[PDB]
C-alpha cells in the first residue's frame, strides 16, 4: 500500500537524521567498510537498515 | 551514550504521529448587497388643458 510505503520512508529518514546528529551512533570503521562503493555514509548505513 | 541515540530514533519515530486537519468552508458563499430603491418606471404624461 502507498501509505505504508510513505510511512516506512519519512521514518527511516528520521532515524537517520536523528542517528547521525551531534557524535554518530555509527563508528568511522563501519562507515569504511559502508561507502567501498562510493555512495556517502548516511546513504551506506540507510540501505543496511532496510 | 549509544542507548540514547537508540532511544531518542524511536521516540522521533512515534511522535509522526497526526493528530487533525484544520480548514474553513467557505466555498458557495457570496456576499449580498443592498439595493436602496424600488425601480418604477413610470411617467405621467398629461395634456396643456388637462383634459
Amino acid at each position: 500500500t502507498s501509505g505504508s510505503i510513505i510511512n516506512h520512508a519519512n521514518n527511516l529518514n528520521k532515524v537517520i537524521n536523528h542517528v547521525f546528529a551531534d557524535k554518530p551512533l555509527i563508528s568511522e570503521t563501519m562507515l569504511k567498510i559502508l561507502t567501498i562503493d562510493g555512495t556517502t555514509g548516511k546513504d551506506g548505513y540507510r540501505n543496511w537498515l532496510d | 551514550e549509544d542507548m540514547a541515540k537508540i532511544y531518542g530514533a524511536v521516540a522521533a519515530v512515534s511522535k509522526n504521529v497526526n493528530s487533525s486537519v484544520t480548514y474553513e468552508v467557505k466555498r458557495g458563499t457570496h456576499e449580498l448587497i443592498k439595493v436602496p430603491t424600488i425601480p418604477h418606471n413610470l411617467v405621467l404624461i398629461q395634456s396643456d388643458n388637462g383634459k
